[PDB]
């Protein structure tokens, strides 16, 4: 075990397609699914679980590479890796449709999921990271505030596995600075939880899967272009930070070209990391988005 | 959040001056930040502001009087905001001050989140 | 000595404000100053440096902290240092203007002495990056073809010695991967090429010198914009590589804002590494330049 | 540069295919890069043309007849050009050939550097 469990939930295993996937699951009733990012893994939901478990079935993966998940055998483009996470939440849902919630490249991994079934997907909130198309090549790697939030996309993309071989032996005093770099509220970040998620990523294959996230993103690209043809049906929200590190206005402008219905909420104050950088806001959104009306 | 201003003192014309905001409690790292004068007689007006920095990159904005010959920046490994005062003019002279809002615009419209701190005086003889 | 010296060439030091730069110098008549850029010393000047020589006298130094040249005492700003590399070429040329030929962050390096000496400047050949100005901030994090060419100004610019605790020990794989993502003709550089810049770069304060001068860019684009409301009066060149890694036509139209005579050239099929990519066309092309009308 | 082609075969409509692009000998990692075709009893087109990579970014076109359905990538890893075809339509069928320039205008105006390779067979 990685992380500690909450109280109340199970630490599991499943195995889809061949790829052992690590989840943290509790709760009963309805099923959601929460997708993390990169730089973290189930535990950054630790804090909102528990309260969504009082009226949900509550399941939180390890995206496969990262956590305690096994890397994928296909690819890690989105169109791969959301077939696995799929899968797993239809062995927990198979007759009804579940609420999914995402963060950052948790993002990327369930779009086509969501696109190509809409039927299984009930609500969707998606937060802190664009989904992947042409937008992304317009960020800045340079700016008139110093060190960019997004030229890291170009560090792990880089090839002769540039990122492996400068990160391997300092995974936690990269992963500081770049969750630091991105937050707003950094005080969160104890060193304690600094090195649970440094443990985590130096390991090998977390490490390298890591990088090929950000390797298949021109491929997620690709594929989200005849993807996109299809707009979002299902009742969406997105949640962004109005601090520094986060997208601010984007994440709801660009969820407008993907989705009918979405209503969108910038957290002021806030960065990249809204689950543990502005827990108590974040959670009561999430909750009231995916309560109401049931 | 409790504001402190310094770098203020007395100039001459065509001179320059940079002037500091920081933070002696509290953060505003999740912020825009602007910087505003007050002459003695006259009514508050705004300077100049900047955004947080977002994926998309950030944004200023310098009011008209002072376009051309100030410039703001931020430091966010210090959390501090900066006025580049250059080419100092006499009707410059003025107490200076920092504040923060969620966005820039807001700060243009002349609105600010927290107490105004003591301010630096600027001073062009 | 870090580079084998040419026949007829000396190797030399000579102490300026404070600092004890180090230079080869060769050749007869009117001076020429070659300044080289980063990931690079004097040595990329190795080819041209015996033909102009035939009728100049030839100065390449090492910039401030780089090659053999101590650290700058003031700052890593291009108005700071510019002020070293003046001081020097008028300690060779105290009475007549001087001919200079910069590349990359030598174009940084040299801009404000350029604009704020212009009598002392009689032709000027700029070549293969930005005169550091607000057009550097709209340059992308990311490109549908993967890594950017420009990702590693915020790198180098972040704080927390980010840039050196990665490459620290790891100088010459991190080079070999600038150099050939920025190349097109990547197989010029031979191994013991690498290994003598990567030597180099490894000395401790060379490889933080490298990234101060990323971590003042910001300041540089704001002298800059102060400095940009004079326009160079004196016969300008720019040349840029119309391959991968290269400036493409970004160079001839940056600086048409900032000169009143220049003539640009795009060499087809060569990247960001001129001298030694595309030697033979890019030295005629000096060498015509400053050798015209005289 | 000797181009060759690969990745050709024969799809149903609405079907896909991707075309691959690389140098057996040479490189064209410094030149834009383009994919033509020719049908039989018509003579080679201009498809698609993505430049090199520079400091400000990159550029590509795409042919108004397949605007939509093609996409054009390079890989920088590999030295490689691929076409990425979708929707194909019967009206797609020819041999598709690869060839490079000095930019991707010099493309568009049919204009190439290379001997042309063999091509590869697109049947829809």
């Amino acid at each position: 075990e990685e992380f500690p469990v909450p109280n109340g939930f199970e630490s599991a295993y499943r195995e889809v397609d061949g790829v052992k996937l690590h989840y943290v699951k509790g709760g009963q009733g309805p099923l959601v699914m929460l997708v993390h990012g990169f730089g973290q893994t189930w535990y950054e939901w630790h804090q909102l679980m528990p309260e969504l478990a009082k009226r949900f079935t509550v399941i939180a993966p390890d995206l496969p590479g990262l956590g305690q998940s096994e890397p994928p055998k296909t690819g890690y483009s989105g169109e791969q890796v959301a077939v696995y996470l799929h899968k797993l939440a239809r062995q927990f849902s198979p007759d009804r449709p579940f609420d999914l919630v995402a963060h950052d490249i948790g993002i990327w991994n369930t779009y086509p999921m969501v696109v190509k079934n809409q039927a299984d997907i009930a609500r969707l909130v998606y937060m802190e990271a664009p989904i992947p198309d042409a937008r992304i090549y317009r960020f800045p790697a340079f700016t008139a505030q110093g060190e960019s939030l997004v030229w890291h996309f170009s560090f792990f993309a880089a090839d002769d596995r540039l990122a492996e071989t400068l990160i391997a032996g300092k995974e936690r005093f990269f992963l500081e600075h770049f969750i630091k770099s991105h937050a707003s509220n950094t005080e969160v970040f104890s060193e304690r939880l600094l090195d649970l998620y440094a443990r985590s990523y130096a390991k090998p294959h977390s490490l390298n899967a890591s990088f090929e996230y950000y390797r298949a993103l021109n491929e997620s690209v690709r594929q989200n272009a005849e993807l996109a043809k299809t707009r979002l049906q299902m009742p969406t929200m997105t949640l962004a930070g109005g601090g520094h590190g986060g997208m601010g206005t984007f994440q709801l402008e660009q969820m407008k070209a993907y989705a009918e219905d979405v209503e969108g909420h910038v957290l002021p104050g806030c960065g990249h990391w809204l689950p543990e950088e502005c827990a108590a806001p974040m959670n009561r959104l999430v909750i009231d988005f995916l309560s109401r009306g049931r | 959040v409790q504001l402190v201003e310094s770098g203020g003192g007395l100039v001459q014309a065509g001179g320059s001056l940079r002037l500091t905001c920081a933070a002696s409690a509290g953060s505003f790292r999740g912020y825009a930040m602007g910087w505003f004068r007050q002459a003695p007689g006259k009514e508050r007006e705004f300077v100049a502001a900047v955004s947080v920095l977002t994926w998309s990159g950030d944004s200023t904005n310098i009011a008209d009087s002072v376009k051309g010959r100030f410039t703001i920046f931020r430091d966010t490994a210090k959390n501090t905001v900066y006025l580049q005062m250059n080419s100092l003019k006499p009707e410059d002279t003025a107490v200076y001050y920092c504040n923060g809002a969620s966005e820039i615009g807001a700060l243009q419209s002349g609105a600010s989140l927290w107490s105004w701190g003591q301010g630096t005086q600027v001073t062009v003889s």
